[PDB]
């Protein structure tokens, strides 16, 4: 009855918060825009057609 | 005022107790203020895109 | 035939004849009963009979039973507030005995009724779903309402085969 | 199945056959299958006219002010119904549609008309 | 009186007194045979914590749930010694008693 | 539906999503409309709160809740 | 062939070529299912006219031709129905086929519907403890102001025309992707003439 | 089969023997009759004044058979199957 | 000042229970229903006597007289008319309430019409609905056949009239108008056919004698009394008359010569009965072999 612990779980659980916290993205990335395509080099994806 | 039916129940149950009084059923929306839709959020409680660049 | 002396005693019917239903104080029921002497035959009479039928009707109640630790037979309830209830029963019939505790301990005839009342609310006689849980499973059972298409097939108006088919 | 977030919510949920709809009004988790576990049962709406030309729709009312007021939303269907028993005020959305169809209806009157007079 | 322990009060007879402030003690139930309808007892252990020691093998006690278990296994504690093994008190009388046999008769004090 | 791990369509690669065009006359009376609906419904929506809140605290604190535990604990004494 | 009673199904029964025939046991007396083991299926046959042609043991319906199952020929109906306890027997028990059984079932109830047929009708109780109707749910509700006045229920039902400046200032947040202004709708629903 | 069913057929208490033999009456309790009581036979001799002795739990033997079908616990798929008219 | 008794007066209660009657045979009828094996019992002659006790206080019950109620008043009150909803729709709505706690009798049940007009329900169109989501054992939704005016006549052939009455009691409410003419209907047909004794030992005689009374034709029934020994029912029948109509040319000949008993039938019989000369004659015919027993 007792779970058998899972310790690649926990352990890649931690892996992945610290990585996300010493690779974060800055605002210089994150809300880059290219001004022809009007698309975010970061994502790729295009803004909405009324900000443009 | 109270939509219809709710008002038709609200007066229904008033006379059902035995309140006889003739005074209409009335929503107060004092309390209720109601902001425009573009007031600034909290940005405080706001997320923020993960890192997985392109 | 069933086995041993009085087999009604094994039936569904006999075991929810009890009338005792205890308040929800009652936590524990201890019986010191003597297995010799006249003067303990309505203890011995209600361990045979009865303590099955209080069993049933308080599933969640502990029932232990002593024998021949003291000279006479007397019952004990232990309450969930700390209280303890001593009933003497020696010279008592355990129809007396029965009849006793459902008077200090049992829920009255009121209590059960709106407990039963209270159940009744649970399976809406307007709803509708599978038949272990309401009365119609569709509207469709309805007299005057448009009935289900595996009895009467809709008119073709009705159908989306002939209405894209028209509108296409 | 314990959900990520989410809420309660007043909805419609589809029954009946293929051609015969019927609608069974539930409170239920808004992640939920739109036919699946429910919390509660709040009523039923038949949108086929029945033999004396009507169209049921029961509101358990009493449940109804009990799941709003312990946090359930509303899904649009389930608010235009409620406007038209008179239980909450008639949509924005109705009075807007039914002036789209009077001026779509005023415009169809009006070609009407001209081609009559050219005939 | 809240407490996240299921058997708030419980009987049962001591059957062990090896740990030390802890007595071992086996409770039954009566428990209903679906197929045949008879009931059987149905005996379960708790451990329940015994501050001075005074529990003995064999004596019938009742046990407290306590607010939150205090170990693993001790979720109670001994709340009364009901009949001390060998030294009875008949509750109905309040007489010492052997068996079914007085030690002291009840005309002793009236 | 698909998963934030499947890839996107390559027929949807160019697509862009063209906002609907707007009647200004139609637009003002309907977002008046929208203003004033969800104010009505709010303040139904506080009154069915206060009446919930209200029924618990009846149930466990009211005065026939309170008169009849004192009748039953009397009768058990 | 072609029954003379067909109009008149209740005649058959009071005639004498009956009587020699059936005499006072019922029609379906004297019949017995053909079928392996002791245990029979558990349903008749699904008809015994298939496309005119009848079959080698008809049932007791189907084997003579002027018996008609008829609401009216209420003589009959009742050999189908227990006397004792008012259920109608099922298809086994007497051995009429799936399709006579339907149109027993359905004429026994239509003569029930009619009167024509005694069955037990029990004493029920009332729907309602309280016959009062002064509750406002049956009774007059106090017209609301607007009712009485003709006014809609709430303002914001009603169009009102938007000042100028708020609709430049839409012309403006979206121009180049304007529609039409429309005006104030028609008053009532048009109709076509 | 045949000689243990006329023995049993035969050695049958009637109504009447049974107020004979206990100089009561035997009423008759029937659930489409509602509560009326249907006296079947009454005692030739003198009646009884003494009620029968009412035991608060009967000594009788049971059938399982019978007391498994009353609680629906019988499963059989050959049990009350439909049959031609005997 | 001086209120006329309604049927609910435990004065008149207590008269048309006892010319109701009370015979456990004819209450307790043996059903034609699914049957199961009787039981037996050993019996005293006292135990006999409280067991035919308690058949009839159950029989008192069974007996009991339903409530004889006014046609209820029609239902016409608007809620709301929305104009704006005119023509958005080609069928109207129907919402009931369905909250379990609630008398029928205070459902809300409301229609929005196409027209825009949110209205309250009609009282056919309530216990409709009421049957929709509350079904009752015995009612139907749609109005069976058996309840007309064709199929009435063929009920009354057969003196199934008690059927009548336990279809209708069913099927309408005791104040719909479909369940006043239906049990009106039942009633002038036992009055022109004198079948009085169908209704006896039912919980229909007395409001058939309410019918009569009212109405001012009660000789059919008197006379049916007076042919089968009831004279304690008859006398009891123009006392009732009396107190309902107390300004008429009985209630004061009765007064004016202060009489009782047979008596009353006899200034009944010659002021305000129709068949008066009918009834002189049967109740002759009764004082008759009432001597003749004497004698
Ligand atoms: S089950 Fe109701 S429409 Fe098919
Ligand atoms: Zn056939």
């Amino acid at each position: 009855k007792k779970v058998r612990p899972r310790l690649i779980a926990e352990l890649a659980r931690r892996v992945r918060a610290l990585r996300e916290q010493l690779n974060r993205p800055r605002d210089s990335q994150l809300y880059a825009v290219d001004y022809e395509t009007l698309t975010r080099p970061f994502s790729g994806r295009r803004l909405p057609v009324r900000a443009w | 005022p109270y939509p219809p039916l709710l008002r038709a129940m609200i007066i229904a149950e008033r006379q059902k107790n035995g309140d006889t009084s003739t005074e209409e059923p009335m929503l107060n929306v004092q309390r209720i203020r109601m902001e425009p839709w573009d007031y600034p959020a909290k940005q405080e409680d706001k997320g923020r895109a993960k890192g997985t660049p392109v | 035939p069933m086995k041993g002396r009085f087999p009604i005693r094994r039936t569904l019917q006999y075991l929810s004849q009890g009338n005792v239903v205890f308040k929800d104080s009652v936590k524990v029921m201890t019986v010191n009963y003597n297995t010799h002497g006249e003067l303990g035959e309505g203890a011995r009479k209600f361990v045979f009979f009865n303590i099955p039928q209080i069993q049933y009707k308080n599933p969640w109640v502990q029932i232990m039973m002593f024998k021949n630790m003291t000279p006479s037979p007397f019952l004990r309830f232990y309450l969930d507030s700390g209280e303890q209830v001593l009933v003497d029963v020696e010279t008592k019939s355990n129809k007396e005995i029965m009849e006793h505790i459902r008077k200090i301990l049992g829920k009255n005839e009121e209590t059960l009724r709106e407990e039963e009342e209270e159940k009744k609310q649970l399976s809406h006689p307007a709803n509708f779903g599978p038949r272990k849980y309401c009365l119609r499973e569709c509207i469709c059972e309805v007299e005057g309402q448009v009935p289900c298409p595996s009895l009467v097939p809709l008119p073709k108006e009705m159908r989306g085969k002939y209405k894209a088919a028209l509108k296409a | 199945k314990a959900y990520r977030g989410g809420h309660l919510t007043i909805r419609l949920a589809l029954g009946g056959c293929t051609n015969r709809p019927f609608y069974r009004i539930v409170a239920a988790h808004n992640k939920c299958p739109r036919d699946g576990r429910f919390v509660e049962q709040l009523g039923s709406y038949d949108p086929l006219p029945n033999s004396h030309g009507e169209k049921l729709v029961a509101l358990n009312l009493d449940r109804i002010r009990h799941w709003i007021g312990c946090g359930a939303h509303l899904s649009k269907p389930m608010e235009k119904l409620l406007g038209l028993a008179g239980f909450f005020p008639l949509h924005p959305m109705m009075i807007t549609n039914a002036e789209r169809l009077r001026r779509k209806r005023a415009r169809e009157v009006l070609l009407a008309s001209q081609k009559t007079d050219a005939e | 009186v809240r407490s996240s322990v299921h058997a708030r009060w419980i009987v049962g007879k001591v059957i062990g007194t090896k740990m030390q402030k802890t007595a071992k003690v086996r409770v039954t139930r009566l428990v209903l045979d679906p197929y045949l309808l008879k009931y059987f007892n149905k005996r379960k252990t708790y451990f329940a914590h015994d501050a001075l020691q005074q529990c003995t093998v064999g004596d019938i006690v009742l046990l407290r749930a306590l607010p939150v278990p205090r170990a693993k296994h001790v979720k109670h504690e001994l709340a009364e010694i009901v009949f001390k093994v060998g030294k009875v008190i008949d509750p109905v009388t309040g007489k010492p008693c052997a068996g079914t046999t007085y030690l002291e008769s009840p005309l002793s004090s009236e | 539906r698909k998963t934030r791990h499947d890839p996107l369509a390559k027929s949807k690669i160019e697509r862009v999503n063209m906002p609907p065009a707007v009647d200004p006359a139609e637009f003002f009376v309907l977002m008046e409309r929208y203003q004033h609906y969800r104010q009505t419904v709010r303040a139904l929506r506080m009154e069915f709160v206060s009446e919930v809140q209200r029924k618990v605290h009846e149930a466990r604190a009211g005065v026939l809740a309170e008169r009849k535990a004192l009748k039953d604990a009397a009768e058990h004494r | 062939p072609i029954s003379p009673y067909k109009d008149e199904p209740w005649k058959y029964l009071e005639s004498e070529e009956y009587q020699e025939r059936y005499g006072s046991r019922p029609v379906w007396a004297d019949y017995r299912r053909n079928h392996k083991g002791g245990v029979p299926p558990q349903r008749t046959r699904k008809t015994c006219i298939r496309r005119n042609k009848v079959v080698g043991n008809p049932c007791p319906i189907c084997r003579d031709h002027k018996l008609h199952v008829d609401f009216r020929n209420v003589k009959l109906l009742e050999q189908f129905v227990c006397a004792h306890t008012g259920i109608i027997f099922y298809a086994p028990y007497t051995g009429v086929c799936v399709k006579q059984h339907k149109r027993l079932t359905q004429a026994i109830q239509k003569a029930r519907d009619h009167g024509l047929l005694i069955y037990h009708i029990p004493q029920v109780e009332p729907r309602d403890l309280d016959f009062s109707t002064s509750h406002g749910a049956v009774s007059a509700t106090p017209p609301a102001p607007t009712l009485v006045s003709g006014d809609p229920w709430y303002p914001w039902y009603n169009w009102k025309q938007p000042p100028e400046r708020e609709l430049s200032r839409l012309r403006r947040l979206y121009q180049g992707h304007l529609q039409e202004e429309s005006g104030p709708p028609p008053e009532s629903m048009p109709k076509m003439p | 089969l045949t000689q243990g069913l006329f023995r049993g057929l035969s050695r049958q208490e009637t109504h009447q023997q049974l107020a004979d033999k206990k100089g009561l009456h035997v009423v008759e309790i029937r659930e489409e009759c509602g509560p009326l009581p249907i006296v079947v036979a009454s005692p030739r001799g003198p009646l009884r004044k003494d009620p029968e002795p009412e035991d608060e739990v009967p000594d009788v033997k049971l059938d399982w058979e019978d007391v498994k079908t009353a609680q629906g616990m019988k499963r059989s798929v050959w049990s009350n199957l439909k049959r031609a008219a005997t | 000042e001086t209120k006329k008794p309604t049927f609910m007066d435990e004065e008149v209660q207590s008269i048309l229970t006892k010319m109701t009657g009370l015979n456990l045979q004819k209450t307790f009828k043996p059903a034609i229903q699914e049957l199961k094996p009787p039981t037996y019992k050993l019996m005293t002659q006292a135990q006999l006597e409280e067991a035919t006790r308690q058949a009839v206080e159950a029989a008192k019950v069974r007996l009991k007289m339903p409530p004889v109620l006014e046609e209820r008043v029609p239902i016409n009150d608007v809620l709301a008319e929305d104009k704006i909803l005119e023509g958005t729709e080609t069928t109207k709505y129907v919402f009931t309430d369905i909250s379990y706690s609630i008398p029928h009798r205070e459902r809300f049940i409301v229609v929005r019409e196409p027209s825009g007009t949110l209205r309250k329900a009609s009282w056919e169109e309530r216990d409709r609905m009421i049957q929709v989501y509350f079904p009752k054992e015995g009612r139907k939704i749609l109005t069976p056949i058996i309840f007309k005016e064709e199929n009435l006549r063929t009920m009354y052939s057969q003196d199934r009239h008690v059927d009548v009455l336990n279809l209708c009691f069913a099927q309408f409410e005791p104040d719909s108008t479909e369940y006043i003419k239906v049990h009106h209907k039942t009633y002038e047909d036992i009055d022109k056919r004198g079948k009085y004794d169908l209704l006896r030992s039912t919980r229909y005689f007395g409001g058939m004698v309410w019918y009569f009374v009212n109405n001012k034709k009660i000789d059919g029934l008197l006379i049916d009394q007076i042919q089968r020994d009831l004279i304690d029912d008859a006398t009891n029948l123009v006392q009732l008359y009396h107190v309902l109509h107390p300004d008429g040319q009985s209630a004061q000949g009765a007064k004016d010569q202060a009489a009782e008993g047979i008596n009353l039938i006899k200034v009944f019989a010659k002021t305000e009965a129709q068949k008066g000369a009918y009834i002189e004659l049967t109740l002759q015919t009764y004082q008759e072999a009432l001597s003749r027993h004497s004698a």
